[PDB]
């Protein structure tokens, strides 16, 4: 069923599996129009597919020109998502397909069970966990390709760069989702924080800064310490 | 006006006859049910004081042979037998009418119940789901499973009702998944109408029986099929303005029928709300809404 702290270590064992995140396919900034009314004017989302395993990232771009004259966007957004996922998964060769799916929305699972009838071994599951996918775009490169297109397109990272050489998937994990957090709960310190050392660069072929362990040791401290500050500042503790 | 005859009434029962129910005690001298409706099915069904588990009954229409009623002592229920000489059926029937030992089938002459919650169930129909062909009546209980059940274990003793399955490659078209989940007018209209039932009259026989087999023996394979029949419609944006029409009055009737003691079982909140407030169709089954309103206002 659904994914939680009792089976964490599911997600890094050798049954290929998917996180799917929906929340920034349909975005839109809102805006007062001459008449002083409220409209929308879509922009580029983002579909977040990722293996925790490996690293992985299949990036699928939305390009505003697919809300075109389309109805009901928040919904139509689910279903694109899934149509996507499903697409995804067909274009991959057997033995790279998943096992399971996990939806980090309960909303994405009708529409993805029904977009994957064809595919009936693959589980499709719910999370109980509360991840930080939203905060993608806040990885500036991530964030670049989005916004840069012109059509439709698939992109593919690894979102670990090479810490699995050094690391384990369980804490290759961990430290995204302790940087996603972070970069969620305040951007700019989690962004400064990252990068207010420039003797530490970003390699072109890389998203995050290349910090050797003990960096890696300090930059994860300070990254708790933000939490628990915001965390302080919101709720005056 | 039509008999069904009992050999006797060995042990103690509470004895139904479609929507009538009467107590028979132990070794009472009881012969069966007379001036039964010719026109309609009916259900003969049968419920022992010394153990209201297995509530277990008979589907028959009087048209289609002469039936009666025995206890079987070895497998401990009251059986349907029919008695294929004609004469001697009618001998006893009569002696037995002589003799002033059968109940009245009680029908009140303003009364259209009954038909309104049979139009339309035929027996052969009933014989497409009850599977025992070598009986012209079929036989119910509260335990027996479905089709559809069975896939999620006797074959034999199974309701073979039309399985219904919103999320099932058969519901939903390929390249039209969130067309055809959100508006299911096209499983409803070109798979179920036009592929399976051929015209609405079926499509409403079987709802028909799903309900009153879940009214009747409890059997909790026939609510799901018969709340499965309704949400088709209500979650279809296109249906025929005359399939609404009669919807409204079948679910009237049902509703009307339905003992209040057991809505709370009977009865699925999510569906009916869906159906009556958020659907397609939650403006065109005004008797329906009117009667669940004022009868059941604590479900919704
Ligand atoms: C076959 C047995 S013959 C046993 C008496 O000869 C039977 O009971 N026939 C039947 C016909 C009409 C009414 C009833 Cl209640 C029964
Ligand atoms: C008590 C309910 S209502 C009474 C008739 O409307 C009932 O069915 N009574 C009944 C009694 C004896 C025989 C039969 Cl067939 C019916
Ligand atoms: C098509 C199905 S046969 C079952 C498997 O699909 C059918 O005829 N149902 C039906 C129609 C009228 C009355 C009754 Cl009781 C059932």
């Amino acid at each position: 069923g659904a994914m939680n702290s009792s089976n964490y270590a599911e997600l890094f064992n050798n049954d290929i599996k998917l996180f799917v995140d929906d929340t920034n396919v349909y975005r839109v900034t809102v805006h007062k129009t001459f008449e002083g009314n409220v409209a929308t004017k879509a922009i580029n989302g983002c579909i977040f597919t990722l293996n925790p395993k490996t690293g992985h990232l299949f990036l699928k771009i939305i390009h505003t020109s697919v809300w075109a004259g389309q109805k009901r966007l928040s919904q139509l957004a689910k279903w694109k998502t899934a149509e996507e996922v499903s697409a995804l998964v067909r274009s991959l060769p057997k033995e790279e397909q998943p096992k399971q799916i996990i939806v980090t929305r309960k909303a994405m699972l009708d529409p993805l069970e029904v977009h994957m009838l064809d595919f009936p071994n693959i589980a499709i599951r719910p999370t109980e966990l509360r991840l930080p996918f939203s905060a993608a775009m806040s990885i500036d490169k991530l964030s670049d390709v989005v916004m840069k297109a012109t059509e439709p397109q698939m992109v593919l990272f690894n979102i670990y760069d090479d810490w699995l050489d050094r690391i384990s998937s369980y804490t290759a994990f961990s430290r995204l989702t302790l940087l996603l957090r972070a970069l969620k709960t305040n951007e700019e310190s989690a962004k400064m924080i990252l990068l207010s050392d420039p003797t530490i660069t970003i390699k072109s072929y890389h998203l995050w800064p290349s910090f050797t362990d003990e960096q890696w040791i300090t930059i994860e401290s300070q990254m708790r310490d933000l939490i628990l500050t915001e965390y302080g500042r919101k709720y005056n503790v | 006006m039509n008999t069904v005859p009992f050999t006797s009434a060995p042990i103690e029962v509470t004895i139904g006859i479609d929507q009538y129910s009467f107590n028979v005690k132990e070794n009472q001298p009881f012969h069966g049910i007379k001036d039964i409706p010719i026109g309609h099915v009916h259900v003969i069904h049968f419920q022992h004081a010394d153990n209201s588990s297995m509530r277990y009954g008979y589907w028959f229409d009087c048209r289609m042979g002469n039936f009666y009623i025995q206890y079987d002592p070895k497998d401990g229920l009251y059986k349907m037998m029919e008695e294929r000489d004609g004469a001697k059926f009618e001998n006893i029937v009569h002696n037995f009418k002589e003799r002033q030992m059968m109940v009245s089938y009680p029908k009140i002459d303003e009364d259209d119940t009954w038909y309104n919650l049979t139009e339309f169930v035929q027996m052969d129909k009933i014989r497409k789901i009850v599977r025992k062909d070598e009986n012209q009546f079929s036989y119910v209980d509260s335990s027996m499973t479905t089709v559809q059940e069975n896939e999620l274990s006797d074959p034999a003793h199974s309701l073979n009702y039309t399985v219904i399955n919103f999320k099932s490659r058969e519901a939903i078209r390929p390249g039209h998944e969130m067309e055809d989940f959100l508006d299911k007018s096209y499983y409803l209209n070109t798979v179920m109408l036009q592929g399976i039932f051929k015209n609405s009259s079926n499509y409403f026989g079987e709802l028909q029986f799903a309900f009153l087999n879940a009214m009747f023996f409890g059997n909790y394979g026939s609510s799901l099929q018969w709340h499965a029949m309704i949400e088709l419609i209500c979650s279809s944006a296109t249906v025929p303005k005359h399939m609404l029409d009669k919807l409204d009055e079948i679910l009237y009737y049902q509703i009307k029928t339905l003992p209040e003691q057991y809505s709370d079982i009977l009865l699925n909140e999510r569906v009916w709300n869906i159906c009556l407030y958020s659907s397609f169709q939650k403006n065109s089954l005004h008797n329906t809404e009117k009667i669940m309103e004022n009868k059941y206002p604590e479900l919704l």
